[PDB]
């Protein structure tokens, strides 16, 4: 029978690529990365307390500027920060209360927030009277809004609780590409630098890449033992980091089409809610449930620091296009800027 | 339950099975020079002044 | 002292509390007074589709209540000319093909009934059902609806609200004061019955009772009947407010006047006729009908008082034996032997009689025996005085039948029937309904017409469902003396603090374009030991409690995941509830009125019920280990 036979045929078409992976596992990075030198314990310290959210905070993201900055909590707003002087350039009020995740556009001009009303709200902060009004509602998706960004002012892409994710041509409104696969809730995306690509983690502790033009997936990376909370781009784009629930964060190569790494500690039982990498590369950022930021050696997978000023958990965070500073949003109430 | 979508299982896996994989060590030695090379323009990395800090002593801004 | 209408803000509230009710509907608040005054002055005012429809449904209502046929054919030809043929011309006519034609042949008949415009009336109402319903809804005349719908149910009397005087009667296990509700100035009666003089008699059934039957009764308005509009108590008595009656009652005018000639016993026959016609309509026999419990008001007019011993017949027949001896029915004397109205239309027979004569009919010799006033009932025909006309006699011929089969009242069609007695014949009801008949006395101006016992806990629960408020007739108090006049005050006051707000800056309600469920004043509690309770402006949304105080954003709130459970709770004798929060915590609030809280507490607990179960199925917000 034939939907025997197609079900046969992808079990063989799996070991296929698993074979066709290690054929490739010549050696690990470890091995590779034996030689050079370690990075020392990297000490950072509380510069900016950013106060003003009066419950969690779910989400944040920075301004290509390196300097204002957008967040999101269960009091039902977003407040965008300077982060230089503490100052709230604007403070937006929702229409929906159930927000989870925020944007800000390339060029600040917009922002973007949505939640479990399904929808991402794109807001035009500079308007014809200096005022902030809803510039877009964009309604398609069939499930929660997790995950969104800007490739330019004109498109964005977002991933939802009903397992997929979707390109969006804000002028008209419109659900232009859809990427179907993942079987269970997609919970983060990262755009690599050149916005041709993306990546997709999912609650099927599978990830995925996908081709923004064609609409398609060229690869899927499996390994983690649980929910996939959190994903980043290496910034060459040849990479990226993903942080779970299993308590691990893991380091997929594109062109090798496997795991590289994975980052961890007995020590640590708590999952991931969140990655950055270092400007460079060399640092991996993860914000963890146990309260606490650890900073890992991206390339020897050693444990190299900690950002610990936070009575509850870590639910974001970000480093700046400038390389200068880190922030961290937690269920506390807070964001801290780190550097 | 779907021949449609079974069909549509395989089509998949044969886009990702026929790919050109590379090398895992040329992979990570081509990440390890990633590093190498912005390991200077890298501010959590390497220990910058105040006068290039923003956040540390600096009152004066726009 | 004086009333005090909670503010605009209040109407978040009320509006999902009556809701709840199903109690926002045309129907429901068109038939209040209230509602009524508050829907008129909304579309004669306020809105320009709406006045005619309105002015079209009173001119009708002036139109029943006309009195004759020349009034009538008059006022139906303007009637029919001004809101129909006018429009007519101009095509615009909002009614049925079949309703206009209906009324135009009753005219060219010139047979006019008070009923011609019914068939308008049903339509008039569907044509304000709905859409214009809707946008009086949206009206600040329905914020002030809920304003005073917020009083009515938050209603909680005591002797403090009442200015009380003179005693006006003693009898049975109390007293009864003229009063005067402060509020509204209204003057009562209030009837006071000592617990404790019951329990002595187990006569509580009575007392609860007599509660029972005049809330069945106080509706509609009799003018022949004693209503109430509240019932209250204390830990010692219970209280009755009724209608003021301070002209003493017959058994002592009676025992003043001397006997009553026919003339003047068929002026009170006649109101008491009514009276009976209403008690009788919702299946309530009196029984207990005699000199003594008929009363006068200050002008002569007299009312039917006292309803302990009356009974409901709807579901179930009394057979039962009560009364005063000398006016109860035979089959009510006979046990094993039920019965509905007819015992009172006896008792009116014996009752009149008596009016007439100084004595029951069975009473000859001033004798007392009580077992034998019954047997002059059963098997006997009473002899009537040569003095009394032909029509009298057919009368009390009708009322003293030994047999229900042939009693006058009891043939099918109550009252009327003794309404068409021909002793009657010079009477017209509804002039006597209007009480347009001069009475035949006067009163002048006043009448003056033990304890080892305890009081436990199952004692005060016989009494829990004693107080009570009648919706039409405190409705009916404030419309005839505070509410033009409050609801000006009003108006103005609100009018300055907005204005006023036109200047300070407090400009932008902070609910609006949001998901906010609810909002309103509460009084959370910050140190108990200082009576320190902050008053602020709560919203709520569907994940969290924000609140705030004059001027500022909110500064602070309570999600709904925090929130483990809500109850209610008694802090020195207000109610309060009590959340208690998840650090094994707790957070008190204090509203200003029982609707306030029944829903508060209801949307708290829907609200945080439903955010934990939706918190529960998102990955990213639930707690995990
Ligand atoms: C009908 C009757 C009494 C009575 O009910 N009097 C009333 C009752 C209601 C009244 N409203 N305004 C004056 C009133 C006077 C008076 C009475 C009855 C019960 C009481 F608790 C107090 C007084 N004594 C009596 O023999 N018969």
């Amino acid at each position: 029978s034939e939907l025997d036979q197609l079900r046969q045929e992808a079990e063989q078409l799996k070991n296929q690529i698993r074979d066709a992976r290690k054929a490739c596992a010549d050696a690990t990075l470890s091995q590779i990365t034996n030689n050079i030198d370690p990075v020392g314990r990297i000490q950072m310290r509380t510069r900016r307390t950013l106060r003003g959210h009066l419950a969690k905070i779910y989400a944040m993201h920075w301004g290509t500027d390196s300097r204002l900055l957008v967040s999101a909590s269960q009091d039902g707003k977003l407040i965008i920060w300077d982060s230089y002087t503490t100052n709230k350039v604007h403070a937006i009020p929702l229409r929906s209360s159930w927000v989870m995740t925020c944007a800000y556009a390339p060029s600040g001009n917009y922002v973007a927030c949505g939640g479990l009303d399904n929808i991402c709200s794109i807001y035009n902060l500079k308007t014809r009277e200096g005022n902030v009004r809803v510039s877009r509602e964009l309604a398609g998706h069939t499930g929660y809004l997790s995950c969104c960004r800007f490739l330019d002012d004109n498109q964005i892409v977002t991933s939802s609780g009903d397992t997929t994710c979707a390109l969006w041509d804000i002028e008209t409104g419109q659900q232009t590409t859809t990427f179907t696969g993942h079987t269970g809730d997609v919970m983060s995306l990262s755009l690599a630098p050149d916005t041709r690509l993306f990546v997709s983690g999912a609650c099927d502790a599978s990830a995925k890449l996908w081709d923004v033009r064609e609409g398609m997936c060229r690869q899927t990376f499996t390994g983690h033992e649980s929910d996939i909370n959190a994903i980043c781009f290496f910034p060459n784009g040849n990479a990226f980091a993903t942080g779970s629930d299993d308590a691990t964060c893991r380091l997929f190569d594109l062109r090798a089409d496997q795991e590289l790494m994975t980052y961890s500690h007995d020590n640590i039982i708590c999952g991931i809610t969140s990655v950055s990498f270092s400007k460079s590369g060399r640092l991996l950022l993860a914000g963890y449930d146990d309260f606490n930021c650890n900073v890992w050696d991206a390339l020897k997978a050693d444990r190299a620091g900690v950002l610990a000023g936070h009575d509850n958990r870590v639910s974001c965070l970000g480093v700046t296009d400038d390389g200068m500073a880190v922030a961290t949003g937690s269920w506390d109430s807070f964001l801290k800027i780190w550097n | 339950a779907s021949i449609a979508q079974a069909r549509k299982l395989v089509e998949q896996l044969k886009m990702e099975a026929n790919i050109d994989r590379i090398k895992v060590s040329k992979a990570a030695a081509d990440l390890m020079a990633y590093c190498e090379a912005h390991a200077k323009e890298d501010p959590l990395l390497t220990p910058v002044p105040a006068s290039e800090n923003p956040f540390r002593e600096k009152k004066f801004f726009s | 002292k004086k009333i005090l209408l909670p503010e605009p803000s209040i109407r978040s509230v009320m509006q999902k509390y009556l809701e709840d009710r199903g109690e926002v509907t045309f129907e429901k608040i068109f038939s209040q007074k209230l509602g009524y005054l508050l829907f008129r002055d909304f579309c004669l005012n306020h809105l320009e589709e709406a006045r005619p429809l309105v002015e079209f449904y009173e001119e009708i209502k002036k139109y029943e209540k006309l009195e004759t046929e020349e009034e009538r054919v008059a006022r139906s030809r303007e009637i029919f000319d001004s809101y129909i043929m006018k429009e007519l011309l101009a095509c615009s006519h909002p009614f049925s093909k079949s309703a206009t034609e209906h009324v135009q042949g009753h005219l060219g008949k010139k047979q006019v009934p008070p009923d011609l415009f019914q068939p308008y009336i049903e339509e008039i109402c569907q044509n304000l059902r709905g859409d214009v319903f809707q946008k009086f809804i949206e009206s600040d005349k329905f914020t002030r609806f809920c304003q005073w719908k917020n009083v009515e149910l938050n209603i909680h009397l005591t002797m403090n609200d009442f200015s009380v005087h003179r005693i006006i009667g003693r009898g049975g296990f109390g007293e009864v004061y003229g009063c005067r509700k402060a509020d509204t100035g209204k003057m009562y009666a209030m009837k006071c019955l000592d617990k404790k003089r019951i329990k002595m008699k187990q006569g509580e059934t009575l007392a609860l009772n007599e509660r029972i039957m005049l809330s069945l009764v106080s509706t509609g308005d009799c003018p022949f009947i004693v209503c109430m509009s509240y019932a209250f108590h204390t830990p010692d008595k219970l209280s009755f407010i009724l209608d003021l009656m301070n002209g003493g009652d017959l058994h002592y005018h009676l025992s003043q006047h001397g006997v009553f000639s026919e003339a003047d016993m068929r002026f009170y026959a006649a109101e008491i006729i009514l009276g009976l016609e209403h008690m009788h309509n919702r299946f309530v026999v009196y029984r207990d009908l005699k000199p003594a419990n008929i009363l006068l008001d200050e002008h002569g007019h007299v009312r039917i008082s006292d309803l302990g011993l009356a009974c409901d017949f709807s579901k179930k027949k009394p057979h039962a034996s009560v009364g005063t001896h000398g006016y109860m029915a035979p089959e009510v004397l006979q046990k094993g032997v039920a019965y509905d109205s007819s015992a009172d239309w006896f008792s009116l027979g014996c009752m009149l009689f008596k009016l007439l004569r100084g004595h029951s009919p069975f009473r000859q010799h001033k004798t007392k025996d009580k077992h034998e006033i019954d047997r002059m009932t059963l098997t006997m025909a009473v002899e009537l005085p040569d003095s009394f006309s032909p029509e009298l006699r057919s009368l009390l011929e009708g009322l003293l039948q030994r047999d229900v089969n042939r009693r006058l009242g009891c043939l099918g069609r109550g009252a009327q029937e003794v309404k068409e007695s021909p002793f009657f014949r010079s009477l017209d009801w509804q002039m006597v309904f209007l009480q347009k008949y001069p009475p035949p006395l006067i009163p002048p101006r006043e009448v003056n017409a033990t304890k080892g016992i305890k009081l436990l806990d199952s004692d005060q629960e016989l009494y829990r469902n004693f107080p009570l408020t009648i919706s039409e007739r405190w409705q009916q108090e404030v419309a005839e003396t505070v509410f033009d006049t409050i609801n000006a005050e009003t108006d103005r006051l609100e009018a300055r603090k907005k204005a006023k707000n036109k200047q300070l800056g407090h400009e932008e309600d902070y609910a609006l374009g949001k998901d906010c469920i609810m909002h309103g004043y509460m009084s959370k509690m910050g140190n108990p030991f200082l009576t320190q309770w902050q008053r602020r402006y709560f919203y709520l949304f569907p994940n969290r409690l924000e609140w705030r105080g004059e001027g500022e954003a909110p500064q602070s709130l309570l999600t709904m995941e925090e929130i483990q459970s809500v109850e209610e709770t008694q802090i020195k004798e207000r109610k309060c509830l009590l959340l208690k929060i998840r650090g094994g915590k707790q957070f008190i609030l204090q509203c200003d009125s029982d609707p306030e809280l029944v829903q508060w507490k209801k949307e708290l607990r829907d609200a945080y019920r439903e955010a934990q179960q939706l918190v529960q199925r998102v990955p990213k917000m639930k707690n995990k280990p």
